């Protein structure tokens, strides 16, 4: 009978979700909240908000660090 | 439109190096929050004008005021070439940042199997495990790969015989 009925894909793992399971939409480019990863937290960050800077994402917090003074 | 600095990376090798013959040694200024030019110029993938920097004087055991190597920038950039001759400079591969990340863990990151092995082939060891085994034998083993996964164990830890000499051999 064969299936795999998987479509669209992380944006950053490539992955193959169905998705209204875990996907994200962050700009019109979809990322699982496992493609939600900050670059010096990319541990997943927390309630999902990321910010991404010069082909490298961090929250906010830390993008205003390297992008501006402290 | 950062005048010499945007004119620069525009691909003008021929303006990044007019204004670095400083003949008054000042222009070599970095930025407000410390960012070198070697910095911007790591990352930029003009390994000319980068190469010549390095040779002036400018050390690769450097640390961004965020607390960034040029080796990771290095590998978060993609560019082979000058990893190769940057890495292959002080291989200061066994010199982390401040949370770890070694230069392996953000080659994987991205995607670049073949800068990922010339790391481990000096020792770096693949199976490091990062602060939680974040190592890139996991994102490796999620896509599935299997490919370099094999490679990797089979370098020595698939076939690992029951480790002994350290529970029954004293008291
Ligand atoms: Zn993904
Ligand atoms: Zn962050």
């Amino acid at each position: 009978m064969a299936n795999a009925l998987a479509s669209a894909t992380c944006e950053r793992c490539k992955g193959g979700f169905a998705p209204a399971e875990k996907i994200v939409n962050s700009n019109g480019e979809l990322y699982h909240e496992q493609c939600f990863v900050c670059a010096q937290c990319f541990q997943q960050f927390p309630e999902g908000l990321f910010y991404e800077f010069e082909g490298r994402k961090y929250c906010e917090h830390d993008f205003q660090m390297l992008f501006a003074p402290c | 439109m950062d005048d010499i600095f945007t004119q620069c990376r525009e691909g003008n090798a021929v303006a990044v190096r007019l204004w670095l013959d400083n003949t008054e040694n000042d222009l070599n200024q970095g930025d407000d929050h410390g960012f070198s030019p070697l910095h911007w110029a790591c990352r930029e993938g003009r390994s000319a004008v980068v190469e010549m920097l390095i040779m002036r004087g400018a050390r690769i055991n450097v640390m961004n005021r965020g607390d960034d190597t040029p080796l990771h920038l290095a590998a978060s950039h993609g560019h082979r070439d000058i990893v190769q001759k940057l890495l292959q400079y002080k291989a200061d591969i066994n010199a982390v940042n401040e949370h770890g990340n070694v230069p392996l863990h953000y080659a994987c990151f991205w995607g670049q199997d073949q800068v990922a092995e010339d790391l481990v082939a000096n020792g770096a060891l693949v199976s490091i495990c990062n602060k939680y085994g974040e190592m890139p034998v996991d994102k490796a083993k999620a896509p599935l790969r299997e490919l370099l996964r094999e490679r990797a164990e089979k370098m020595g830890q698939n076939l690992n015989r029951i480790p002994y000499k350290d529970t029954f051999w004293k008291g």
